[PDB]
């Protein structure tokens, strides 16, 4: 009960969670909840559950779950709008390509191995077959969406334009935008034809 | 969150009362809004969340001169709602003049329920293009919505009159309602009436009962629109996340519509989308390219597949583009609805803007256009001449439309990275 | 051959051929590797080892000759 | 590859009609054009691949005033194909002037099916010769397609024409016809009416429905000489390979075919071999010797038995040949259809580029000829007249049959090492 409501109560119900402070302080996150950087989140895990889901295992849920709420961030920023024409082609320029990352992270990696994993999770027979095969899920996961692999040569594109999600929201020049924004993503696609399969939905796009 | 649907006109009030007892008996719901013993999912996009669940829905009737409504209230599916937001000719002049002289009640009407609401975020309007009394009142109240509120969405549920012209003013009277569908509204879907009778004809022999069959097919595409709402999905949970991707222009908000199985009386992903990429499949009737389309499916899928029917179809190269600008095809999920029979288990459903619509635009501006050269099809309406003594709001839509065809053309180019 | 580029290339505009009729999945045993690029041809292949020693590396390259 | 057939002329579109009733038959095929439970083998050669596999012909009949497509149009099999490729005297002139004034939009007809198909390999006529309304408009026609498709092939199923001569301009339709099949036809398969009758009134006495029975024969001849393609063979499932080995010069395309089962109602291959190089079992009516010959076998053979039946059919020596080269006689083998009865498991099937040909061609010349000594046999058609004053387009193609005459006889020379 406590892994399906992990993937579905975090990792929907926290996007309006994470809107209500897009638009702060650390009495605000607990009144929110029971209603791009930092963030933390308490809880405690009984000792029946917690001799299998380990404390180390909480600081392992905070970095996913920090770099999918800097994706809510650029999409709900993104999310709030619909030379002097040039702006429009920079929205569909850039709608695009954050919702094939948008994409790549949640359909191809997050649902695939989410479902195979609960179908995997009901086979272990033991408390200690548990642990093992939750922690075979934990160090790939963990490498499957980007945080430790590519920090620099894939990551920091993504790194660069949740700011744009940010400079196009003000707006709402032009051309020294798109200028920048062709180059790092033809670096990204001249990479990405190369590729760890499942870079190659948006190598495409 | 929170959206309030607007009915109105005889063939609105229609699909709307259907797409009610649609949600009624797809959801765990009674015939007087008891929660059942099968009810979970989200139930506060249209539900009125009551104590013991009586879901009501959100449905703001509105007319004058009622006859549906009399078959409406004949029903137990009018204890279902009745939050008292039921209100009690066929031009655009008389039904804008008569929408004028009680604009201030039924507006109350309005507020009473917006107040009411925990929030706003959309208005549905049920309704059809030129829908008699629907027209010319539709305009007037939609105008005095978008005046009134201009932080809100406007989706207008309407199909394309095909009566096989007897009213004379139905081009003026579309024409003034496409108007403000233009300068009124953020989104419109209409729907080609030979087009359905086609599907009907071609699935089987039935054409003769068309309202109740439409009333169907429309309120599949209505809650197969709103299923990822209803029930727990992922994303577009709002109506302006769904709506975002479709519009790169806040005037070509036009959209066309298909439906994957077109018999109900299953197999993989890369099939059905196969099946949608065909012209077949699609409700509605030179060189056209989209700009984006959007899918939605419900049913039971395989969850790498739908990686890999993408990838084929990438390149398969199945389909052209348009030249200006990095869009894409866009595949989303959600689950097959329970506590419905369910039948054909993968349907399907797209959104997509295509600039094939404007040539079907051109046909109603060269329509207004040949009755207003002849002129002796607005009848001499005195609400219109006191309205409009030079009749000169129809120009004022007809170069609207024009710009947007203009829109459409220079879209279709690849300078529009210049204007269009 | 470079052979560091072509070896991707042969295998993606394979399956893009077998993509156009006639297995679009089911069976991805036959891949397209390499060692002109004809002289330099290779391919990948796999059968069950402990139920088929039938087949051996032996056999396969004789039938890849 | 994906070739793209044509049917036109009343003949041309009965047999196409019935061949297309062969294929629904012989494949997996519903009459809707549903993929049967018993559907593998290759279905890309005609055959549209649709999602569902609505194996869609790709058959596009033009005609005009239509009486035998009525017969095609109330029938289950105007299911199968309609991608709108159907469209709605018998003289070469009333069809060459008809075909001008229409060429445009069937030609965009074939443009759009050309477009629409993902390939184009083929043109595959049928036809036959001085077909009525096929005479005339198909020359016409086919010089339209040659010069704007330079880069493709044509085959042209047609029949010799034998009505006991009623028309008299019809040497002169079937030698302007043939002049276009010299010059904008690549492959030529012509058979005798007189020669399928004798057979006819061999094997039954029947020879009163000969329409009916002549399209069961080149329905087999024509699935036969496909069903490499149609069926997972090993060569000729290019058309280009199958018609290189015919051909030494590109204007001695006219091809003679026999059939080796003339009942229907099994042995080995040396038998068959036998049976085939009889000219009985032909189906076509000076010393004459073949060019190359090459056969199609299909059923129950053995497969080292064919080395050793070749082995004897030579050492015997049973035929000639020709003086001026290295020819021989070609074995190819596919498999026997399925699902469809199988009698005389063994069904055979030659084509032979054969000299004997020019004492038929040289009996037209003569008739030819003669008529126009005679010069009361044209009739004096005004369109014909306005086309050509002098009527030297007949003086032109009776030199080119001349030539084919000379090229002929030469061949049967062995100065074919000089010209001929």
């Amino acid at each position: 009960e406590y892994l399906q409501a992990m993937r579905n109560f975090f990792l929907d119900t926290m996007y309006d969670f994470y809107t209500s402070i897009f638009d702060q302080n650390v009495s605000f996150l607990n009144v929110q909840l029971q209603e791009l950087d930092g963030l933390t989140l308490s809880y405690k895990v009984p000792w029946p559950v917690d001799i299998v889901i380990s404390l180390e295992c909480q600081k392992i849920y905070n970095q996913v779950f920090l770099l999918l709420l800097q994706i809510k961030w650029a999409k709900y920023s993104l999310d709030v709008l619909l030379q002097i024409h040039r702006m429009f082609l920079l929205r569909v320029k850039l709608m695009h390509f954050v919702n094939s990352l948008h994409n790549y992270i949640m359909t191809r990696i997050l649902h695939s191995t989410g479902l195979e994993f609960q179908h995997q999770v009901e086979e272990a027979k033991d408390l200690d077959q548990l642990i093992k095969i939750h922690y075979r899920y934990l160090s790939t996961i963990h490498d499957r969406c980007l945080l430790r692999e590519k920090v620099s040569f894939v990551k920091e594109a993504i790194m660069k334009v949740l700011n744009l999600a940010l400079m196009f929201a003000d707006g709402w020049s032009i051309e020294k935008m798109e200028s920048d924004f062709k180059n790092c993503h033809m670096f990204l696609v001249t990479i990405l034809n190369k590729a760890f399969p499942h870079l190659e939905s948006l190598a495409l796009s | 969150r929170e959206i309030i649907t607007l009915q109105l006109g005889q063939c609105g009030n229609q699909i709307g009362f259907e797409f009610w007892k649609q949600l009624c008996a797809e959801h765990g719901i009674s015939p007087e809004g008891i929660v059942e013993e099968f009810a979970t999912d989200r139930k506060d996009v249209f539900f009125y969340q009551a104590d013991d669940e009586h879901y009501i829905p959100r449905a703001v009737l509105l007319d004058l001169e009622p006859r549906v409504i009399h078959s409406i209230l004949n029903s137990p599916y009018a204890k279902l709602y009745n939050p008292e937001n039921i209100y009690l000719g066929n031009n655009w002049a008389s039904g804008f003049s008569q929408g004028e002289k009680i604009h201030e009640d039924i507006f109350d009407i309005i507020d009473r329920e917006a107040d009411g609401s925990d929030s706003l975020e959309g208005f549905v309007l049920c309704h059809s293009i030129a829908g008699g009394t629907g027209s010319g009142l539709g305009s007037y109240l939609l105008e005095r919505l978008n005046d009134r509120y201009p932080k809100k969405l406007v989706q207008t549920y309407s199909v394309f009159p095909n009566q096989d012209e007897d009213v004379v003013v139905q081009p003026y009277n579309s024409l003034l309602t496409l108007k403000r569908l233009t300068q009124n509204a953020d989104c419109v879907v209409v729907l080609d009436n030979t087009a359905l009778n086609r599907i009907a004809t071609d699935r089987l022999h039935i054409q003769n009962p068309s309202f109740s069959q439409i009333n169907q097919l429309v309120s599949t595409i209505m809650s197969a629109s709103t299923t990822t709402l209803r029930y727990p999905g992922y994303m577009n949970n709002d109506l302006i996340g769904l709506i975002a991707s479709l519009i790169p222009t806040p005037r070509l908000h036009f959209l066309m519509t298909g439906y994957t199985p077109l018999t109900t009386d299953k197999t993989t992903v890369l099939d059905v989308m196969r099946r949608l990429l065909q012209p077949k499949n699609v409700m509605v009737s030179t060189n056209h390219c989209y700009i984006a389309i959007l899918n939605i499916i419900q049913g039971e899928v395989d969850p790498t597949q739908v990686h890999k029917s993408l990838q084929r179809i990438r390149e398969r190269k199945l389909a052209n583009f348009i030249p200006w600008g990095p869009a894409s095809i866009q595949v989303a999920l959600s689950r097959k609805s329970p506590y419905l029979p369910s039948a054909h288990r993968v349907s399907g459903l797209m959104m997509a803007n295509h600039t094939s619509i404007s040539s079907l635009f051109e046909r109603t501006c060269r329509q207004y256009d040949k009755l207003r050269k002849r002129e002796a099809f607005l009848e001499q309406f005195r609400k219109e001449d006191m309205f409009k003594d030079n009749f000169d709001e129809m120009d004022t839509s007809r170069e609207i439309v024009q710009q947007l065809i203009d829109e459409y053309h220079a879209a279709t180019r690849p300078d529009y990275i210049s204007w269009g | 051959p470079p052979t560091a580029v072509t070896e991707h290339d042969v295998n993606v505009a394979f399956q893009q051929s077998a993509h156009k009729v006639l297995l679009d999945d089911d069976n991805l045993l036959p891949l397209l590797h390499l060692t002109s690029g004809w002289a330099a041809l290779g391919l990948s292949y796999k059968v069950q080892w402990p139920l088929h020693i039938l087949f051996t590396p032996a056999v396969l390259e004789k039938y890849n000759v």
